[PDB]
């Protein structure tokens, strides 16, 4: 069980850890979060009560060192850092909890909810995408552009998801314009997972990463970049037996998690619509297609 | 973005530009089998690319051998369409190939976008402009090129005859789209205008009678009046 303390909590925030959420007061004598199932990666967001606007947050690996949050007020922001020494980190850890001041990660045992998830988010693959080499966590928020939309303007803040670009010469084969375009299934095995993913493992969590960005950030981007990635998997007729039958369950457990009124700026009618109802792989999204049946039959 | 008439004047400016029409391509005779059914027999086609500007058209004809043996002959079409279409702009050289390239049906969009990859500044763009370029196969002359080919087959045309001499380009375009949505609404009473006095000939190398500046227009305003009187036959008014 790790623990990330809060120095202060000098402004009124909801927290955001993984995917549960809790209200902290105005100078509320909050010091942080304990009890944290260690993972393999987690998140912490932020959003001030006074001021809606800008989600941010921290993408980390409890295993990958000791870290905290200090509110700034210079930039107005809980910042993380790690702390080196873990003496000194155990000697508050050990103490603060003891006092009562922090709040239990509150996990249920049957909930696997969190880990289905991020079963393919890795921290290394997050620190590509989020190009910050100092620190070994990565820092998200609602405003930063993907390098694919800076291309159609600060390169140090983008998401670097991998661009998807259904009419791009790097999607259709000159020669097969048609066939290219209509069955994607050479971008997706050829190009994407054979030459730039390297196995459909990378694939996933990219995806998976892209969807939690856009659910807890309402990162723009990353809400284009998630239905691009579904929609070049149901687009090809031809896709390996274990990434059909693992795609139905990672989208299920995403629709599941997805707050119920904020499905009219997550989800895209159109990429549903063709994945579910018209796609080559319309009949292998079972399970997708009778949450979203009960659970949105609105946007379908 | 999409063409109209805020911005119909551009259509003539000095950015060459292609209007193209697909809905001649993938032509058919609807007819009824021995056992009962209705069958159809592909017939040639065409594609109708034309620069507004210069009357410049080309006519890549489209020949049913092509339809042999492919399925979703509608689909196929507009992906063929595309093929030609990014084939012609290849032959030409690069001062003469097209700034904009505008489809006068939605369709075409993604198809041509996908066959002009290799050309990134080539604007590809719809029209909200209603055009009459379906009736381009009422021109005797394109119609008979069109149906005895054996081959695929590309002819160039000028639509505009020699009208540039004497009048814009503007003025050209819209006596053309006169003249087409005139053959399209009544084509045989078109003709008939156009025909109606054997004194007045087409010139072995153009398309439409030689007609004076004062018969040209008259001609227009029996056009205009054909159409008006076809609405009124149409609607009861
Ligand atoms: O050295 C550290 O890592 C910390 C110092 C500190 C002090 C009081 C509350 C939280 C804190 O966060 C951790």
């Amino acid at each position: 069980m790790n623990t990330v303390p809060f120095t202060s909590a000098p402004i009124e925030v909801t927290i955001g850890i993984d995917q549960y959420s809790f209200n902290v007061k105005e100078n509320q004598p909050f010091h942080g979060i304990k009890d944290i199932p260690i993972g393999h990666v987690h998140v912490i967001h932020f959003q001030h009560a006074d001021n809606s606007s800008m989600r941010y947050g921290y993408w980390f690996d409890c295993r990958m060192g000791n870290f905290y949050i200090q509110y700034d007020p210079k930039d107005g922001l809980y910042k993380m850092m790690e702390e080196r020494d873990g003496a000194k980190f155990e000697n508050i850890v050990h103490n603060f909890k003891e006092r009562q001041m922090m709040v239990s990660y509150p996990k249920i045992d049957e909930d696997d909810t969190w880990y289905n998830l991020t079963e393919f988010v890795q921290m290394d693959k997050i620190r590509k995408i989020v190009r910050k080499d100092e620190n070994q966590f990565s820092y998200v928020d609602s405003s930063m552009t993907t390098v694919q939309e800076n291309e159609l303007s600060d390169p140090a803040h983008s998401l670097n998801y991998t661009v998807i670009n259904f009419k791009s010469r790097e999607a259709i084969r000159p020669g097969h314009e048609m066939e290219d375009f209509l069955d994607k299934s050479y971008y997706l095995n050829t190009v994407m997972l054979q030459g730039i993913f390297k196995n459909s493992s990378n694939y996933f969590g990219e995806l998976q990463f892209a969807f939690l960005n856009a659910m807890f950030f309402g990162n723009y981007g990353s809400s284009l970049q998630w239905h691009a990635m579904i929609e070049l998997i149901c687009s090809s007729a031809t896709v390996p037996k274990h990434m059909l039958d693992k795609l139905d369950e990672i989208l299920y457990y995403q629709i599941k998690t997805l707050p119920e009124q904020y499905s009219d700026i997550l989800l895209n009618e159109r990429v549903w619509n063709i994945c579910l109802y018209s796609s080559f792989q319309k009949n292998s999204l079972h399970n997708t297609e009778k949450i979203m049946e009960n659970k949105y039959p609105e946007l379908l | 973005g999409a063409m109209n008439s805020s911005n119909y004047a551009e259509l003539f400016n000095n950015d060459i530009k292609l209007f193209v029409d697909d809905t001649n391509v993938y032509r058919v005779t609807v007819h009824k089998t021995f056992e009962g059914n209705v069958a159809t027999k592909a017939i040639n086609g065409c594609i109708f690319t034309l620069n507004p500007k210069t009357g410049h058209l080309f006519l890549k004809i489209i020949h049913t051998s092509v339809w042999a043996g492919q399925k979703r002959l509608s689909q196929l079409a507009k992906w063929k369409t595309a093929e030609e279409v990014s084939a012609l702009v290849r032959s030409l050289p690069k001062e003469e190939q097209p700034k904009q390239i505008i489809v006068t049906r939605k369709a075409m969009l993604d198809p041509l976008e996908v066959h002009m990859l290799d050309f990134p500044n080539i604007a590809i763009r719809p029209t909200e402009l209603r055009l009459p370029f379906s009736a381009a196969m009422s021109i005797d002359k394109l119609s008979d090129v069109v149906m005895k080919a054996t081959e695929p087959q590309m002819v160039l045309f000028n639509i505009y005859d020699d009208w540039l001499d004497r009048i814009s380009s503007y003025t050209a375009f819209s006596r053309l789209t006169l003249l087409l949505r005139a053959l399209k609404t009544n084509e045989e009473s078109a003709k008939m205008i156009l025909l109606s006095d054997p004194t007045i000939t087409i010139k072995s190398y153009h398309l439409w009678p030689s007609f004076t500046d004062e018969q040209w227009i008259t001609i227009e305003s029996q056009m205009r009046d054909l159409i008006l009187t076809e609405y009124g036959r149409k609607y009861n008014v």
